[PDB]
Order: structure tokens, then C-alpha cells, then sequence
């Protein structure tokens, strides 16, 4: 339906489509690639651009950050997002504290060659550092000027409340999204759980890997495509996932699935990004593509979104059954 | 949590109010939409001092008693509107004498 | 809204207190005098609990009781100061049970 | 009466007419008639100098920085205002997020070329953005030192009651005044609402477009002089207004008022800038000018205001018949 | 007793005496004088040196903080306090407003050349501005780096509570001092009122004019000598209470007291500055002097007041017959 | 057991080991052992460093600054910590005040050549400052940037209690840490006291002088060597204390305690330093050492401490018999 849609009860306006950044950005693909990958993304309405500071030992950001330089947008029509975690071998360099958290933004910030990111991003949830120290530390970097808003990521539905009870206790400024993974195949957290912060609190979803990394994509039926995801190093733990029978077992679900998307003019990767977006609990959807090719049509999915009716949604949950207890 | 009944605030643990999961309170989408986001407390627009016997009813573990000062058609209310149940409702019974009418053979 | 009789927080919706629309807490130019625009609240320096039977007569929707603790030369007063009328001072009246005179003939 | 009084019941001291900014600085007027237009308005002790961020497309501000750069003004001496919303084609520049307000407001203090404005007005309320989130932006932008004061213009009495509630509850800053237009025919907002607010919670009123864009000025009756407002382009709303029943309805009122002014001895806008200064719950007049001689017989409309008896007042109220009810 | 005393209940550790600053610097006396004047003084122990902004037109902080450029003292050894109140002719450049404490602070903290005052005064209680806004104004330079403390000067015993009961509700910085004039002919507010203040909330008094201009300096009794501080212009207002019955009476309470001077070994200015430190709730007095040889004696009067036995107090009290009520 | 634990309930992560400063740095040793004793200790897996401001009169940070920026370690691994009390002969540059902590961590942020240390210690308790000012002072430059936490140093147990209970009213920050000593003769503070504000509030503890400054070394039992610690000057207090029949009685008791070391394969300081780290509530223990085989042999007590059953503890207690009633 619309496009631009607020970011959980937020004032930030977002694309439902965003461009991210993984082992594509500054490791697989090359810079050229890349420069050409966010022009015709960035024409094509979407805003939000994602990195973190883990992804390609600090060189997707040194990627990014030439991009916007070079092709001269304005700061103000952007949104970029920076997610905090492990960015170091030393001991004090991973973890949520207030030192990490104050020095990783700072660095993170030279790297982008900006002054602030929109969203700063907490990557997973520590147990060692007490909450109170994690929201302290998060509005000293947004009041200091280095952030705007900041989200939490892969933390649990009680982790969220409770950095909002601090916040509100405090007077600091509580979290304002989550990112949480949604597909067909896992969809667990994002329809149960999620929906109910949305009413109580206001944070948002911002969901991540739609297509699995690639598996929904339809690639992996008859084996590992050459210069694919899997074909690289350092993903075992994704060729170990499709080669298994858990694996081809959803590859044999991928088979139906494809006989829908033909039916409505679209392929399979087009139903399954406007799969995610069917809701109004869902935010945003981080995309991610190798090519141009592949990029262009996957924002063409937008209008496979009013062609999805109550009845191939009702039939899509019969091919699947992961159909969450509600 | 807490609980703000028009101005009072109530402040209980979260498995005292679960332990009796059919009630308002023990309903986490029947409580939700009297949730104070600014505040983070539920408020609500009632009695005052009918609500520290509610609050015992959960505490204790299921015991009603009703305060010397709110009258018998006040108190029957706030059973009737924090839907305590009949097993609650029948409780509060003989507890003031007043014995059910026995059914006719 | 947040009324503060002397201490005591009370904090009631305004959709309340705008159903009797002659009163002194109805009527936005009778208490824009008792404001504290520090503290966001009005402020009334009477008897405290006095107020509990006041609130509760807006909540209700038109009952008067009276608590045991405060005597009838007290509470009658605060219905002279809060200038609930005459409908509401008669409906005291039969609460107490003193029935006015019936006018001669 | 009094000529510096309190913008409400803070410690800002301003002129009761202030120079406003429009169509004519930086657009219709040329750029030599602005620095003639503020020197004889500065001299006769105005210090009140509105702009915004929406005039000319950012070139009003670029215009009235200029001056101040040029005639050597201690900035200590002035009170320049400027209001934030429409400032930028893209989604994620028009509205009251924290993103927009940080930047606009840093944006447009380079083209004024200042450190600081006095206020900073939020220009039209905005639904999709939660109060919190706006009145915490303009408490970060006062405390950082890029702002004084705050106040809203076209918002509501409930919103700003709304925006008070919440900055006395998180211990911020809530607003010091509202710009609200009045003029005779528009009298409805000022006079029966914000009287009760300047008692309550003690906000001011800063009223603009005093003249309804040169309706009451008299120069409308026979039709369309060349080169006035509503011969530019962009202004057909403005004289589809006069040229319609409606408002010629207003231009036979305007002749009976036309015969008050003349027994006065002075001219219809100067009675109808001192007819709005008749009270003590407007703090400040926006005025408006295209050339010097327009000027110049306005500020003199301060004399008229003694003249202002009961009597006059009395019976303007019968030639127009529309006082709002109180 | 002791030297160095704190101010108030604050950590500020000030000299008991300090060299003011009036007519003197800048104006009445020349500028190798005051280099002379300072390196005189600061050498004997006194290290509180205090200013304002509408002395000598913003003059004498220019002669001030020429000679700590120019001596090479260390920052941290000294305290330098400054006055806010009337630095300009405009309407806005005079008052307590948060307008005016930003802007002054800022502007005198260039004719100091420093980058911090130690202590900032409000010089005269404002009436049109509300105590909430001068609270959060002068929390606002303290926490911005621009000054360490903040105290207020010739408000009364009402308006210090005011200014603290504001402070303790909206988590604010309450004032640490009170500037309130003292000698043997207005000893009524330092006696009776300031010391119930710093047992209740803990203000200090740092009194000024102790010598009440060089009238219980001894030198008018005949006449005005010439190259006095009455044979200056803008001072009849001073002469004019010396040449009046009402000073004469005065000249003749004089008389007796120049006798008990010579009796303790002592002149009479060096009674009347160890009168005033007899006391525990003043924490420092503040000295003012034209040359050397008038400084050198006036700090000498430290060991005057061991000599001030109860006995010299209590027929002192008969001389004057000024004891205020208790 | 664990090699980088938490300071108390924080989300700083330091060696349980850390390099302190003294007499060493700066003073005794020179400065080309000085580069030599950091460097393979950082190579060894400690991260923390501290010193103060008083260590040499403002020298031992100028050699310890040289240190981190010719090597050309990250900032992010290191953990920097310095006290603030006596640095300047004045009156008004030792203290807890606010204009002693916000000039002195400024002074001491140029002899490091940092931007920041991570803790930054009250040194000794000011009874002349009142609590709310300390706790301020500290909080402002948490936020300003210059530091990351604060602790207090030789703070008794109910001046740690009284410095929370402020932080927790007015929205502040409370301490994270507490330096006391502990060594086998004195073990009173850190064993009844210190282990009940763990479990409380959240403190930690970083022990200094294990080795009681050489004592408990083993070097003192015939006499004074050449070269010493108590062979230098000023240092007579410490000589007077191993010269009395206390200290002897001590080294009386060194002579037992020297078979027991034996019997471990280890030496009496290897066995002195990993008897201080056999609890959980001590977080650090701070070393000191004036050449490299001094160091290497007390970083390798690391290994003792497994060794360290509960038969040679409750042996050991029978030897000092200064166990503290519990
Ligand atoms: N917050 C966190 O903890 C976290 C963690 C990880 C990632 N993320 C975010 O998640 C975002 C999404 O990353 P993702 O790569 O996992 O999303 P994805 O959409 O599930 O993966 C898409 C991959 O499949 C391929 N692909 C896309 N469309 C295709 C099409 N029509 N046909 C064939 N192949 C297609 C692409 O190239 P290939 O064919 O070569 O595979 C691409 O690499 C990242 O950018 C990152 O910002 C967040
Ligand atoms: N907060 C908001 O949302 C908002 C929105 C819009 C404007 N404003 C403020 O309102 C302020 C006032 O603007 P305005 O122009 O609408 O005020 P105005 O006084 O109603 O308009 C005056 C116009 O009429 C003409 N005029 C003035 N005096 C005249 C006289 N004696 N004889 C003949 N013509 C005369 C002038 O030139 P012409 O003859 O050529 O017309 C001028 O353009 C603006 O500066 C702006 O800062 C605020
Ligand atoms: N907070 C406020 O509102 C406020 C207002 C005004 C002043 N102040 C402060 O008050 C401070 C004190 O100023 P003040 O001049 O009025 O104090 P003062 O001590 O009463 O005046 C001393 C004057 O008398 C003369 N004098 C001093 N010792 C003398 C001696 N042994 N023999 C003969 N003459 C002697 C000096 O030169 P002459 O002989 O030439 O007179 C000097 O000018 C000022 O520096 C200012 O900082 C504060
Ligand atoms: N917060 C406070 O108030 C405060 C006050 C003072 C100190 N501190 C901290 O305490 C830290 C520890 O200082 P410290 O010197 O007293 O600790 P220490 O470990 O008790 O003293 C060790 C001294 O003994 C010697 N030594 C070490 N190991 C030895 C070994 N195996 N064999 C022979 N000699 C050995 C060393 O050289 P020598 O043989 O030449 O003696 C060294 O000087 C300081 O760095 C400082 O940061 C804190």
C-alpha cells in the first residue's frame, strides 16, 4: 500500500524496501559494482541504507561512505543505520558497554566520513553489562549529536521492555525499532511476538534476509551455482543448511511455491519480499543483491503486493504449516 | 508493574497478577488498552480505596474481604468490572451471610 | 487532569469532570484560579479526606456518600466550597437521613 | 500603549510591530529595497525580524543575512525568528521528526550566517509525529545552543496544551508563544482562545498577516492594481478570495471603514494595524511591505492606537458584525 | 581566624579578603597602577577578584584580563567572579532573560580573554523575567563549560528562597552566594537575614563596599579633598550624602571611633574592614583602593581582628546605636 | 579462574592484573625502562594502566603519555585511569570541588596527551565539599566526554553509601569502583566491608600495594639493600616501619611463610599477589615493579593461583592470624 511509512510510531519516514550490506559490499562484489548498485536504488525511492561495523572488518563502511561522497546527496534525504557489536580482538572492544559504544560510534563515524548515522543499532544483547549502562550510553551518543534515534537488534520481546522500564524511569530516551529476521521459514517472532510491542510501546520491525540469504531465491534446487553465496568462504554454515535434508526439504516446498508465482505474473523472489510486507507490523524489509540485475527486480515487487490476496495468502500457509500457536 | 487507580499508586509483581490468568488484570489484551506509554503504569478511572482489597484478593491468593467504608453496591462492581469470576463473585457471598438461593428439585 | 488537596494526588480524566458543567472543578474559569502552571496541577488547601467522597460523586455519576472518619459540619462545607448545588447539598440531606420540612400551607 | 512588552510572560522584550518576510524579501522585491526596507525599520525601533526556511525556496534567509553581515548590527540588539516544516522535496525532509528539526535548523543558520535564532516555531502541526518526540527535539536544539526559545504557529489550543503537559512532565522546555493570524475578518482564534492560555500556562500570541495580504489596505475595490500581490504568479488562491461575492461583500465593508479612518486622521492601515494592537494578549504584529513609503506609514499607526476610544472600537464591531461569541 | 574560608557550604575556597573592582580600574586610576595594584595583592594571599560588565562601559574587564594574560598566573589558582545586569542601551541587552545571561556571558568572556568565570552574579533582581527562566538560564552556562558557579546579588532574603525552590523541583544548580552591602551604617540584612539563610540552605554573603565609598575612611570630615572619589563626576549623588546633615552626623559617630583606633594600635579603615569579619556568616570582603599605599594597610588589618575583643564590640554597638532588632 | 573479569556490576572488562605507577615511573626508574616495562606487559594481556596527578608533581604522566603515542596502541584496548586531590601548592587547586575536578582532569588530559581517561578516582575523602557537589562534578565530565566512569579511592564504606544515595535522587551516576588497600597485613576493608557493597549497590574493588610496598617482597629481612625503595629519600616512613619491632615481627612471620612458597614451586611475591586474587569480589590488583625481571615473574602468579587449594589458605590464615571477625 503506501510507500514511505513510518518507522514504528517514530517520526522517521522510511522505504518499505532498503538497501544492506553484507559480504556483497566491500567483500564479494567489487567498488564498482557497488556505486552502480545504490543509483539505481537510490532512484528508485529508496532511502534506507544499512551497514554495521563487524561487516568486512570495517570496509563496508569505507565503501559506503566514498559513495555518498562521491555522487554528492544530501545528508538530509538519507537514512543511514550502524549496528554496534563486535568491531575488535581485544577484550574491550566487544560488548555493550559505555565504552564501546561511545568509541565504536566515534570510529564507525570516520569510516562513513559522516557526522551522524539516523538509527544506531545495539547488534545483539550482552549479559554481562546491566541494562542501565546500555540506555545511559545510547542517549549520551544521540544527545551528543552523534545519532538521531537508536534500535535494538535480535534482543528478545522482554529485553526490549525492559530497556523501555529504564528509560522511562531515568528520563532517557527508550528504543524506537528491532531487527528481527522474517521469512517463510522463519516467522516465529515477527507475527507473535512483535505485533504486541507495536500496540504496547511503539517500536517497529525492521526485518532482515528475506530471502534466507538466498535459499527462498530458488537457486539451490540442483545444487551450488558458481560465484553463489555458498561458493565462498567462510559460509559452510549456509552450504551445511541446503545440502542438508532439513534443507532440501523446504526446497521441496520451494517447488509449489513456484507454480504460485508464475500464476501471478511474478517470480519467486517477487512473492516472497512482498510476502514479508503483506503486514502493517513490518516496517521495512533490508534487501540485498549481488548485481544489477538482481536488484531491479526486486523493488519491482512492490506491485505484487496488491495482487496478494486473502485467498493465495490462506494456501501459501497450507504449503508451508510453520503457521505460528496464536 | 504498576497500577494508578485515579491517582493511587498500586505497585505488584507480574506473577502475583498472573496467577489468576482468566481476570482484567491477568489478561495481557484485555489490561492493554488502559496502558499509559508516557508513564509506563496502567490507569485506571475507578474507586479508590476498593482497589486495596482487590490487590489482597491476588496477594493472599484468593481471599475477598471488602473495606468498612465502600458500601455492598459499590464493591459488587469492581468485581463485575476487573471480572473476577463467579467462583470470586460467590466467594464474596457468604462472606457478607448472605447464603444463594438452593435450587428447586 | 491532577488535583493536589494539600498532598494528596488525585488525577481523574476531564471528560469526568465535565459532566456536571456549573460546578467549581466544571467550569474552566472558576478553577483557572487554583492552577500551579510549575507543577502542571491545581491545588486545594482543605481537608484530605473529604476530597475521596467529592471524586467519587463525579465518577459515579451523582452519589453522595460520606466517609465515617470526617463529621457532618466538615463535609458539609465542602459541598459549599466545591458549590455542587443545591440538588446535589438535598441529595446529602436523606443520605444523613434528616428529611427537610415540607413548606406549610 | 507600551512599546517593548513580553512575548507572553518569558523575558524576550519585543517590538510591538515587527518587519516580517514573505514573497517580497527575496522574491518579488529586489535585493537593494531589503537593506532600504530594514534600516528605516531597525532606526525606528522595530528588533523583531521573522523568516522562515519555505520562503523562496531558502533564498529569504540568504537575503536577510546579508544585511545583518553588511550594516554591522550587533547581534545582541535583534530578535530574528525563523520556522521549520516545508523545506525539501524528499520524504524525510518536511515534518517535525527529530531528524528534521536538528537539520533544518542547522541548515538554516549558514544561510543566515548567524550562531543562533531567538525562536524557532514549528510552522504547522504534524499528525504522524508523536509530541514526545518534537517537544524532546526542541529542547536538544535549545540546549546545544542553536536556539533560545520555541513556540508553535497554526497549531491548536488542545496541542498546545498538549505540548506543555509533556514538557512539564520530562522536565523539558515547553513553548513560549504561538503565531496565530487575526486581522477583522479572521478574529476568531485570538480572541477566544488564546486569552485563556496567556492565563493559564502563559503563552504569548505573535499575530501575522495583519492587512489578509493587503485586503483590509483599501487598494481592492475597483480590481487588480499592476504590479500588487495578487498580480505575481502563484497567487490565484489570493484573488479568486477578492474577486469572488465573498469578498467583495468585505470590500463593501470597507468603505464604511473608510470613514473612520478619516476622521481619525490617518489612512485604513493604520487603523487596521492598530485596531489589532487594541489588546494585552497580543504581544507582537508581523507586519509586511513592497517599497519604502508603505513602510513608513505603518510604523506611524502607534499614535492612532491612543486615539482608539471605546467609542470607535464599539462601532467598528457593528460595521463588521462578526465578534466571535464569549 | 582562618584565612581561607569556603563560600558558603560550597567547595569554593576564597581569600577573606578580595580586591574589587569599580571606578578605579579602567577609569579613576591609570593602567600600571593596576598591574601594580593586582601583583601587590594576589602576593599576599587574596586571590578572589571580582568585575562587572557595566564598569567603566566594559573597560574595566579589558584592564583586568590584560594583566593575568600578561603576569602568567596559572587559571586554577585564582577566582574571578562577574556581574550580569546592564551591558547595553537596546531594550534586549538588559535584563535576566536567557537572551541576555547567554549572550553577556559570552561577550565578557572575550574582554577577559578566559574561558571560564569561576562564580557569575545577578546583579539586581528583575521582575518581568520569572525565576524559572533565570534558574535554567544560569544552569545552562554552568553546564556548558562557560562558569563553575552562580550566586545572586542585592535580591532579597525571598527571591534567594525562590530561586531555590525552583532549583530542588526542576533539578536545576541552586546559587551558592549573595552579594548584600555591609558596613557600620547598613548592617541590617547581613545581620539579621543572611545568616538564617546559611543555616537553612546553605548561601554564603560576600559583602562590598565596606568602607561605604571612603566615608568611614576618614578623609571627609573637613571637606572634599581633591582626587577623591566624590571630586569625580557622576558621583554627586555620593557627595551629596556626606555634605548633608545626615553624613555630618555620621562624620560627628566618626569622631569616637578614630579614638578607638589609635587605641588598638590601628587607623580607622583597618577597625572597620576587621569590623565586618568579625562575624562567621561573611565569608569574604570585598576591598577597593586607588593606590598602594592604600592597599598595603588595608590587608593588614587580618591581625586587627584577633585584637577585637567583645569588649571594643559592645561599646562599638554604643557609638553607632544601629543594632538592628533580633 | 578467570583472566578478564568485570569492574563489579559494570561493563568495563580489565585484567586482574593492571600496571600501577608510583615512585617508578617518572622518578626512580628511567624513562628507557619505563617503555621497556609497558610493553611487555601489554604483550602479557594487561590492559589497565593508572596513575594520578600528585605521582612526581605532574611527571609520570608525561612519560606514560610518551609511551602510548610513539608505540602506537589503540585507545580502544587500553583501560587509563588517574586520581584527582593534591596537584598545586594553592589553596584553591587541592579538593573535591567542582572547579578542582573539571580543571584538573583538563590539566591532566594534556600531560596524557588523551581525550579521555575510562576511570577517573576521587583520591581521599574531602570533608569540606558537601556530597551533592562531588557527585555533580563527576557526572559533568562523564558527559561532557572527558571521562567514561568514576570511582572513589580510600572512601570509607558509609562515604560510598552516601555518594549513591545522592546519585540515585537527583538522576546523576553513581561510582563503579573503590580502590582500597589489601595485602596479608592488612586485610580488614576489603574482607567484612567491601563484599557487602558488591552485593548491595554494585561496586568493585582494585586492590593497591599487594606487596605492601616491598614487605612482603622478602628483601627486607637482614637489612636495607642498595637501591631500594626505602633507600631513596623521602621514604623514611617506610623505612621506620620495617626498622620497628612491628615490621620485624612481620618479617618474623615472612620466614614461615617463605616455606610455603617453596613447597609450591613458586617465590613468596608469586605466591603474596595470587593470594590477593583468590576472591570474586576483588576485581584488580594494581603491581608495581622497578625493572623487567621484577615484572615476569609477577605476572606469571597467575598459575599459583589453581595451585591455591583451601588447605594452604586456612594454613596461611594460621601463620598471619589476622583474620578480621566475621
Ligand atoms: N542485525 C543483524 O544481526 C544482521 C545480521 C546479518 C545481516 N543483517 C542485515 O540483513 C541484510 C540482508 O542481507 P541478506 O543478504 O541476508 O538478505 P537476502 O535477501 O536474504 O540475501 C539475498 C542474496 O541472495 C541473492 N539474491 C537476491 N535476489 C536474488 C534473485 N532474484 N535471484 C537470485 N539471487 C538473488 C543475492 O546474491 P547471491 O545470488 O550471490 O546470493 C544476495 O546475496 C544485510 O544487508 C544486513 O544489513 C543484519
Ligand atoms: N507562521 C505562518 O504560518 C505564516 C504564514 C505566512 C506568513 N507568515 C508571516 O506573516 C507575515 C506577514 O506577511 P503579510 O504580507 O501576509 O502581511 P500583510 O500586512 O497582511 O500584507 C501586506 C501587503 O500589503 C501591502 N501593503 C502593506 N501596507 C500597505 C499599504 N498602506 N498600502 C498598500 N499596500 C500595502 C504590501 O505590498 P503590496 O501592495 O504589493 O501587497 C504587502 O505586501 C510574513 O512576513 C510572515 O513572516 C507566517
Ligand atoms: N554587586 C553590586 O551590585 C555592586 C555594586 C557596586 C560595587 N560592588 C563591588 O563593591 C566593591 C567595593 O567597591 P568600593 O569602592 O565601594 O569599596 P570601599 O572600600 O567602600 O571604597 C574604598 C574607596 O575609598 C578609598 N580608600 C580605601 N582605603 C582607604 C584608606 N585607608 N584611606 C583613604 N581612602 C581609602 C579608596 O580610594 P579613594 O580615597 O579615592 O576613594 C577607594 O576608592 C567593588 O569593587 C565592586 O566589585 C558591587
Ligand atoms: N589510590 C591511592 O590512594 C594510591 C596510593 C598509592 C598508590 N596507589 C597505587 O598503588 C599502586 C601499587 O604501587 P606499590 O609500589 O605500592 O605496589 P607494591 O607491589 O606493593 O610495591 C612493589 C615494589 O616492590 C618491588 N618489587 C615488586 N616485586 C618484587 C619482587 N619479586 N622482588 C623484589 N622486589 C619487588 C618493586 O621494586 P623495589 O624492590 O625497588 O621496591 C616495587 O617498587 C601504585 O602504582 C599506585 O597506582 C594508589
Amino acid at each position: 500500500l503506501q510507500f514511505y511509512r513510518n518507522l514504528g510510531k517514530s517520526g522517521l519516514r522510511v522505504s518499505c524496501l532498503g538497501l544492506g550490506t553484507w559480504v556483497t559490499f566491500g567483500g564479494q562484489i567489487t567498488d564498482e559494482m557497488a556505486e552502480q548498485l545504490m543509483t539505481l536504488a537510490y532512484d528508485n525511492g529508496i532511502n534506507l541504507f544499512d551497514t554495521a561495523e563487524v561487516y568486512a572488518a570495517g570496509k563496508a563502511e569505507v565503501v559506503l561512505g566514498n559513495i555518498i561522497k562521491k555522487k554528492g546527496w544530501r545528508r538530509s534525504s538519507l537514512v543511514i543505520t550502524t549496528k554496534i557489536f563486535w568491531g575488535g580482538k581485544a577484550e574491550t572492544e566487544r560488548g555493550l558497554s559505555r565504552k564501546h559504544i561511545i568509541e565504536g560510534l566515534k570510529a564507525s563515524l570516520e569510516r562513513l566520513q559522516l557526522e551522524y548515522v539516523d538509527v544506531v543499532f545495539a547488534n545483539r544483547p550482552d549479559p554481562n553489562t546491566p541494562m542501565e549502562e546500555t540506555v545511559r550510553a545510547m542517549t549520551h551518543v544521540i544527545n551528543q549529536g552523534m545519532a538521531m534515534y537508536w534500535g535494538t537488534s535480535r534482543w528478545s520481546s522482554m529485553e526490549i521492555m525492559e530497556a523501555y522500564s529504564v528509560a522511562r524511569q531515568f528520563n532517557l530516551t527508550p528504543p524506537i525499532c528491532e531487527q528481527a529476521e522474517y521469512h517463510m521459514f522463519q516467522r516465529e517472532k515477527v507475527e507473535v511476538q512483535l505485533p504486541e510491542l507495536f500496540h504496547k510501546i511503539g517500536v517497529g520491525a525492521m526485518t532482515w534476509s528475506p530471502l534466507a540469504c538466498g535459499i527462498v531465491s530458488g537457486k539451490y534446487d540442483s545444487g551450488i551455482p558458481p560465484y553463489s553465496r555458498a561458493s565462498l568462504k567462510g559460509y559452510q554454515w549456509l552450504k551445511d543448511k541446503i545440502l542438508s535434508e532439513e534443507g532440501r526439504r523446504q526446497q521441496a516446498k520451494l517447488k509449489e511455491l513456484q507454480a504460485i508465482a508464475e500464476r501471478l505474473g511474478c517470480t519467486l523472489p517477487q512473492l516472497a519480499i512482498a510476502w514479508c510486507l503483506r503486514n502493517e507490523g513490518v516496517s521495512s524489509v533490508l534487501l540485498g543483491a549481488s548485481n544489477a540485475d538482481q536488484l531491479m527486480e526486486n523493488i519491482g515487487a512492490i506491485q505484487v503486493l496488491p495482487k496478494l490476496s486473502s485467498s493465495i495468502i490462506h494456501e501459501i500457509d497450507s504449503i508451508l504449516g510453520n503457521k505460528p500457536y496464536s | 508493574v504498576v497500577i494508578n487507580i485515579s491517582g493511587l499508586r498500586f505497585e505488584t509483581q507480574l506473577k502475583t497478577l498472573c496467577q489468576f490468568p482468566e481476570t482484567l488484570l491477568g489478561d495481557p489484551k484485555r489490561r492493554m488498552r488502559y496502558f499509559d506509554p508516557l508513564r509506563n503504569e496502567y490507569f485506571f478511572d475507578r474507586n479508590r480505596p476498593s482497589f486495596d482489597a482487590i490487590l489482597y484478593y491476588y496477594q493472599s491468593g484468593g481471599r475477598i474481604r471488602r473495606p468498612v467504608n465502600v458500601p455492598i453496591d459499590i464493591f459488587s462492581e469492581e468485581i463485575r468490572f476487573y471480572q473476577l469470576g463467579e467462583e470470586a463473585m460467590e466467594k464474596f457471598r457468604e462472606d457478607e451471610g448472605f447464603l444463594r438461593e438452593e435450587e428447586r428439585p
